[PDB]
């Protein structure tokens, strides 16, 4: 597995799906980067390097597989079963009622990010709570710009716009290369355009598997699956897929989640927006009670568009 | 390599009376100090002060 | 490839930020995370594009021959050249090389992208009044670490009371430096200032915008991150401006406001990331990244630009080294 | 340049509070200290820091030592207020808020008047600015407390 | 076989936030209430309104008008039904009720869309031939309508017996009793059941076609978005604003309610609400209203409708600027401004939220009285009350009423029984979706994040870009309005600037004394001067008690940030 590290020179824009044309709708608000955007940046580099075989021009997916992405300062969205109570974010474990897994009422969820070490303790079921100071928020930087007339140096009519950028220190991407020679091509490049407004990020590439993908969790009936990237597909099909890949049937499951992630994007091949897809948002947790004990995998890919970085679930246990 | 302009003129200024290009009142022993370049401490007259004077006369 | 643009202010600079939170009416652009003064990539790109465009239209761009954009437009767009040139005169589009380097004017945006990515101008040296040597070129470990990281990828420990400074700032025998009205004790150090100067020399050359870089070494002061941040936030120029009602000879109603300025003698740097030119059927002399880089260097090296607002009251002038 | 302001404000609040504490029932002393605090920067502006300190000295000797001053041992309000202001100003320039704080003075314990006689012009200028700044803070708390 | 049944409809805030004009905002909230009503009709038909524990239906204007057939006035325009309901039904009907509720809502939305399609073509919302109506009704568009809202319905038998300590411990909270015995705990556990079923249903949407998106929500395919390019699609729509099926329903919804009730909200856009400030529009219309409409029609007949301007933004001179007939209007407007003052360009968004079955019924009745009657009475016609569904409120207010209305609502809630609130003051040009999301962020991430909550979070987002935020206790509003400081400030910026710029240099132990100084320096016969200084200092000290902050310094910063907001001459002309 190859590990790509993107270091933004300054700011990044991963624009939400909304009109953003000069002289009209003029507000661009960034979201947390979707893995397909990172995949697109890599595919575009290969598209220009002449490796159009691995790109998948006009195709939904490339030949290579983007395992997933993570932002860094490496941090992850607070699991949705972690609820803020006073100055602490408390882990809420599944309960049972009428023979069904439920999450007991303990307050509303508040968004935020935690370090990889805090997530690791969570996945091992050893995390009780997190002090509110260790819960990170992503910094935004709002910039307001204009367009000037060529000669008179005054603002052209209606040419004012606003961008809410993200201030991100690092983005990590992991790629499985079936022999396209991506590691060599990425090594030849120092930087690439990532997201909107022609912002660039420095590129480093190392041949390594992150330790979080190599954890030994043991065997249990009570496994959980933390989605680190958006996961596309019906919950039923995802659970069924999970049953097949682990060769074990499920007694019951509970999806703790939030607002669905709206995913469209821009088709650079056809020069028009991509079709809207809906996904289980990062930070969502699928609690599963298998009928038999399973060896909980450190990570597992689920749902549609796996090669674009979607459906990266991190294994964990609960009691 | 300064192509945004085509010509330039140096305006020499010789004071024949004391000059108070002001920056406003301060909570200090000198209530009304003159304009100064902060990082050098040198007295200045900001371009906007001089432009206002030149504009009004013209 | 990429070009590092060094920017040295010779007059105060007002790169306006409406979104900046401040007690000042018109504050300057700053970085969200560090609070450091900055010039946005989009502001700088606009400046660079406007200068480049004027030169192209005036046939002053060199590629080592005179660039004739209308001639090149015809040998590129062929049958569609005349209507394009018409759009340029109608200010609906920009001349050929300008659009190749910086992208099409908004009317033709979807055709292709601009070859260059203009990065933020990040602060490097900030001038602070010194009791000795008139003023110091002040920086911090976080700044030096950022510079080193940006350069390494494109290719220090101090307490709040300490400074690593050049000899021209140090009071004789007292081992002290006085920046404005505060005193910092000199920390003994051998190569940090020397290392910094070497980095500056490797990026901008022997001459430091019209002076030997060795002269700068004697007046560099490295202070703690908190102290540097304090100076960049509270030592910038805060100037009251008014409008006079000449009918009465007194200040007009609503005719008083405050404006912030980045001082002259500030050093900033912007990395210009250059991709391949994306327009179809390019002329040979500008058909790849290196050729775009070369034109950028020749056009802007040793140039004078005006950045930000208040041009007509003498603000925003910087020297450029590329 | 911001932390130094806080340090000055901390010192100023302390010395004015000591004035108001020791001479609570004595409005003459409080009023005299206030007036002299207001006049002090003016004397410095028109005569220099050296002369001003010398002027305070005449309101009190064997040696120039601010430490040895005892303001409470004087007979009238004029001399008491002068001795206090003099010691306060000198203490700030020499000791700051103590050596356990951010600002511990400029003269390293040496009496500022003798300091001016011995050190460089630069040393005198910073001591002059600093003197004006601390008096400016003392004036603030004086008007609000005395 | 008595069964406790829970209904929940999603999404709420995302749907409501998908708004460009104030009419979109009202229609979103109102439609959501209408969906709950359609759902509750199924329950009421079988078991009557007394079996609905929450909300109390007997007082609901929707129930009174649409179910009892009473002649309800303009109070039908307020969304009062929340997105969660609790009822007691027979066990044998539970599954059938679930199926029927889901069906009613699908059918109702599909019917609304068919009408919206017809309405859109006939009134030029879409500049297409009537033959293209079939294209608008194709399955891809119907899927979006059919699948948008998730209606979760869960239930639990009240008659079943269980070991209480076992069922509560397992849920995560004689020993054998019926479940109704621990009814309070049962309600909470049923909420968990419902949340489980929400995620079982809301992630089952169908993927959409490639194409350009709705300009209002940005997430769904715009109608004809798959068959045109961006420029051509825009020309096909009114105001060059392509719409998905859901936002088409949203645009149609006001005329539907108009035909159904004869009623329509009095203040149509945020500008209508903004111009309520100091009765500016009323004063102008009396003095210049007739002349302006005359000159407006002289420029274009499309600028005048029903002897009034088609858009209230035509009271601003800048709207006319961005040929000789136009110049006549701008000169006229500017002349009026110098006489009666510049028109208000800022408005306020107010969002508020709260921090035995028989007893529960009494609680619901109290919440019904508060939301339906009390909040409405406070807001009245001082602004637009869009939503009041119990402990939560959404209103659009002129900036000179925002604080007063919010405080009054809070006190009324106190008499009935703590509320936190966000107030965002915003320019009329600012995109409504962003304003609403900022307003809720103030409520959720600022006010509710203060220890003990019960906090008002006031935000001012200037047009130029700055964003000032102040967190205050409710009593601050009362103290300030009765204060001499307020009358003195509104009789300024220098006092506020000095304090904000320098408060971080103040000594921790001597904050009060520095406040005394700044009052002396900025507040001034010597007899009145001494009295004003003592009074204002006391008021500042009183105000500081109700400012939210870690320490005295942050309290001072918070207070003078508040003062900076309300003294902003651009916001309060
Ligand atoms: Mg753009
Ligand atoms: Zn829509």
């Amino acid at each position: 597995m190859i590990e790509v590290t993107f270091t933004p020179y300054d700011v990044l824009l991963f624009r939400e799906s909304r009109p953003f044309d000069a002289g009209s709708e003029s507000v661009a608000r960034s979201i947390i980067p979707l893995p397909q955007t990172v995949a697109g940046a890599i595919r575009t580099l290969l598209f220009y390097k002449g490796l159009k075989n691995c790109v998948g021009v006009g195709e939904e997916e490339p030949e290579f597989t983007l395992v997933g992405i993570a932002i860094g300062t490496r941090i992850y969205p607070l699991p949705f079963n972690i609820i803020k109570s006073e100055k602490f974010y408390k882990v809420v474990n599944p309960g049972r009622f009428l023979g069904k897994l439920i999450l007991p009422p303990k307050g509303k969820y508040k968004s935020g990010y935690v370090t990889e070490s805090i997530l690791e303790k969570y996945l091992k079921g050893e995390l009780k709570e997190v002090e509110e100071n260790k819960v990170i928020r992503i910094e935004k930087e709002k910039r307001i710009g204009i367009k000037l007339s060529r000669e008179k140096k005054v603002v052209e009519e209606g040419m004012l716009y606003t961008v809410e950028f993200l201030r991100i220190e690092k983005i990590y991407a992991w790629i499985e290369d079936p022999g396209c020679g991506i590691k060599d091509i990425l090594s030849s490049y120092e930087f690439l355009t990532l997201g909107g407004e022609s912002r660039v990020a420095f590129v480093e590439v190392d041949d390594k598997t992150p330790d979080i993908f190599n954890r030994e969790l043991g065997s249990t009936k009570k496994a959980l699956f933390y989605f680190s990237t958006p996961t596309i597909g019906k919950v039923g099909e995802i659970v069924q897929e999970l049953e097949k890949r682990l060769n074990a049937k499920i007694d019951d499951y509970l999806l703790v989640s939030s607002r669905p992630t709206a995913i469209s994007g821009w088709d650079m091949h056809e020069k028009k927006p991509k079709g809207t897809k809906f996904a289980i948002p990062p930070g969502s947790v699928l609690f599963v009670e298998f009928k038999e004990e399973v060896e909980v995998p450190p990570y597992i890919k689920l749902g549609k568009l796996k090669k674009l970085g979607y459906g990266l679930a991190l294994g964990g246990i609960w009691e | 390599m300064f192509d945004m302009f085509e010509k330039a003129v140096v305006f020499g200024l010789y004071s024949i009376t004391p000059v108070h290009a002001g920056s406003g009142a301060e909570l200090s022993v000198i209530d009304l100090p003159i304009q100064r370049e902060r990082h050098t401490g040198f007295p200045v007259i900001w371009g906007q002060s001089l432009k206002g004077v030149l504009r009004s006369r013209f | 490839k990429a070009v590092v643009f060094g920017l040295y202010s010779i007059t105060p600079v007002h790169a306006g930020s409406g979104a900046e939170l401040s007690v000042i009416d018109l504050p300057i652009q700053r970085e969200r995370h560090t609070g450091f003064p900055v010039i946005w990539g989009q502001s700088l790109k606009g400046v660079l594009r406007s200068r480049f465009r004027q030169l192209e239209l005036d046939e002053k761009i060199e590629v080592s021959q005179k660039w004739k954009w209308k001639e090149k437009t015809k040998e590129v767009l062929k049958e569609k050249a005349d209507e394009f040139i018409k759009k340029v005169e109608e200010r609906k589009r920009d001349p050929l090389l300008t659009e190749i380097v910086f992208g099409p004017a908004t009317d033709g945006a979807s055709e292709h992208a601009g070859a260059v990515s203009v990065g933020d101008a990040k602060i490097l040296l900030f001038p602070v009044r010194s009791a000795k040597g008139v003023f110091a070129f002040v920086t911090s470990p976080i700044v030096i670490q950022r510079l080193k990281e940006d350069f390494e990828l494109v290719s220090v420990e101090l307490s709040n009371n300490e400074t690593i400074a050049g000899n021209a700032l140090i009071l004789n025998g007292e081992n002290k430096v006085i920046l404005e009205d505060i005193v910092l004790k000199v920390k003994s150090d051998s190569n940090v200032i020397e290392n910094l100067v070497e980095v500056l020399k490797t990026l901008f050359g022997d001459n430091f915008f019209g002076k030997p870089i060795e002269s700068i070494k004697e007046r560099i002061a490295i202070v703690s991150d908190d102290v540097f941040k304090s100076f960049t936030r509270f030592s910038t120029e805060i100037v009251a401006r008014v409008r006079i009602d000449a009918e009465k000879g007194t200040v007009a109603r609503g005719g008083l406001w405050y404006e912030e300025f980045l001082p002259s003698d500030t050093l900033m740097y912007s990395l210009i990331a250059v991709g391949s030119p994306k327009k179809e059927n390019l002329p040979k002399e500008v058909d790849n990244t290196q050729k775009i880089v070369n034109v950028l260097k020749v056009t802007f090296n040793n140039a004078f630009l005006q950045i930000g607002g208040d041009e007509t009251v003498g603000k925003g002038f910087v020297k450029v080294r590329a | 340049i911001r932390e130094i302001e806080q340090e000055r404000a901390s010192f100023a609040f302390k010395v004015v509070s000591d004035i108001k504490d020791k001479y609570s029932q004595n409005k003459k002393v409080q009023g005299k200290y206030s007036s002299y605090a207001e006049k002090a920067p003016t004397i410095i502006l028109n005569n220099g820091l050296g002369a001003t300190l010398a002027f305070f000295l005449s309101k009190l000797i064997d040696d120039v030592d601010y430490k040895s001053i005892n303001p409470e041992s004087f007979g009238n309000a004029e001399n008491i207020a002068y001795a206090f202001l003099y010691k306060h100003l000198s203490t700030w320039l020499a000791e700051g808020n103590g050596k356990d704080s951010a600002f511990s003075g400029l003269t390293n314990g040496e009496d500022p008047l003798k300091y001016i006689m011995e050190k460089t012009a630069i040393d005198v200028a910073i001591s002059t600015e600093e003197a004006l700044s601390i008096l400016n803070w003392i004036k603030k708390f004086a008007k609000a407390m005395l | 076989d008595p069964t406790l049944l829970r209904i929940k409809i999603v999404p709420v805030q995302p749907f409501i936030a998908n708004s460009r004009k104030q009419l979109d905002l009202w229609a979103s909230s109102h439609l959501l209430s209408m969906l709950m009503y359609k759902a509750l009709e199924v329950i009421v038909d079988k078991f009557g309104p007394e079996h609905v524990i929450y909300p109390s239906l007997r007082d609901q204007p929707f129930f009174l008008k649409f179910y009892l057939g009473e002649n309800i006035g303009d109070e039908i325009l307020v969304a009062n039904l929340p997105n969660k309901a609790l009822a007691i039904v027979s066990g044998k009907e539970a599954e059938k009720i679930e199926e029927e509720i889901k069906k009613r809502i699908r059918d109702f939305l599909l019917q609304l869309y068919r009408e919206a399609v017809d309405w859109a073509v006939e009134n030029g919302v879409v500049k297409v031939d009537r033959s293209e109506k079939d294209s608008m009704l194709k399955e891809a568009y119907l899927k979006i309508v059919r699948e948008y809202f998730t209606v979760s319905i869960t239930w639990v038998s009240l008659s079943e017996k269980e070991d209480i300590y076992q069922v509560t411990e397992n849920a995560g909270l004689s020993r054998v009793l019926e479940r109704i015995a621990i009814y309070p705990l049962l309600v909470k556990i049923l909420d968990s059941l419902g949340e489980r079923k929400v995620t079982e249903e809301r992630f089952e949407k169908s993927e959409q076609l490639k194409g350009w998106k709705c300009h209002v929500c940005g997430e769904n395919l715009a109608i004809f978005g798959d068959m045109y390019d961006h420029d051509n699609l825009k020309s096909l729509w009114l105001d060059e604003e392509p719409l998905c099926p859901m936002c088409l329903i949203k645009r149609y919804y006001p005329v539907w309610i108009r035909s159904k009730t004869g009623q329509k909200i009095r203040f149509e856009s945020v500008v209508d609400v903004a111009l309520l400030y100091k009765n500016w529009r009323k004063i102008f219309d009396e003095k210049y209203g007739k002349d302006l409409v005359s000159k407006a029609r002289e420029v274009s007949e499309d600028f005048v409708k029903d002897n009034m301007l088609v858009d209230s933004d035509l009271y601003y001179s800048s709207t006319w600027e961005s040929e000789e007939k136009v110049k006549e209007v701008v000169d006229f407007l500017n002349a009026a401004y110098k006489e009666i003052g510049n028109p208000p360009k800022y408005y306020a968004i107010l969002v508020m939220d709260g921090d035995t079955p028989q007893v529960h019924v009494a609680i619901s009745q109290a919440l019904a009285n508060f939301s339906i009657r009390e909040v409405r009475s406070v807001v009245k016609d001082e602004g637009l009350l869009i939503y009041a569904g119990g402990d939560d409120v959404l209103a659009i207010l002129p900036v000179d009423k925002a604080l007063e209305v919010a405080y009054k609502i809070r006190k009324e809630f106190g008499k009935s029984f703590k509320l936190s609130a966000g107030i965002l003051i915003v320019h009329y040009k600012h995109p409504l979706y962003d304003a609403l999301e900022k307003a809720r962020d103030l409520l959720n991430n600022k006010a509710k994040n203060v220890p003990g909550k019960d906090t008002l979070a006031i935000g001012l987002l200037k047009r130029s870009g700055s964003y000032y935020i102040s967190l205050v206790g409710w009593e601050l509003i009362r103290v300030f309005y009765n204060s001499e400081l307020r009358k003195k400030l509104l009789e300024g910026k220098r006092f506020i600037y000095h304090v904000l710029r320098e408060v971080d240099t103040w000594p921790k132990v001597g904050i009060d004394e520095m406040l005394k100084f700044e009052v002396i320096r900025h507040i001034r016969n010597k007899e009145e001067t001494k009295e004003l200084r003592e009074k204002i200092y006391g008021e500042i000290k009183d105000l500081l008690e109700h400012v939210r902050g870690n320490n005295e310094v942050e309290k001072v910063r918070g207070l003078f940030t508040f003062l900076k907001i309300i003294t902003d001459a651009e916001v309060f002309p």
